[PDB]
């Protein structure tokens, strides 16, 4: 009984939904700190 | 109307007893209205 109540609450709440992808160029979000990736990984050379 | 011993010369006043009453109890068919249909909404699944 409780499972069927939950199934019907699902089928009322389940519907179609928007599906969006987003591509992050991570070199630009490291560029928000201006210590961006092309030098930021390159200057790291240590065994810290 | 007695005899010399005081005994009654008449036949005694008879009384036929009452018949036993037949018992009878209330019998009623159950009463009940139908239940109305719930409201509608379009689901997410197709008809099959």
């Amino acid at each position: 009984l409780n499972l069927a109540e939950m199934e019907q609450a699902w089928l009322k709440r389940d519907s179609r939904s928007l599906e969006v992808t987003r591509t992050v160029s991570l070199a630009a979000v490291y560029r928000t700190d201006n210590v961006t990736l092309a030098e930021g990984i390159a200057d790291l050379l240590k065994g810290n | 109307n007695l005899s010399i011993d005081g005994q009654p010369l008449s036949l005694p006043v008879f009384a036929a007893p009452a018949d036993p009453a037949a018992l009878l109890s209330a019998a009623a068919a159950a009463s009940g209205g139908s239940k109305p249909l719930p409201s509608a909404d379009i689901p997410a699944m197709r008809f099959p």
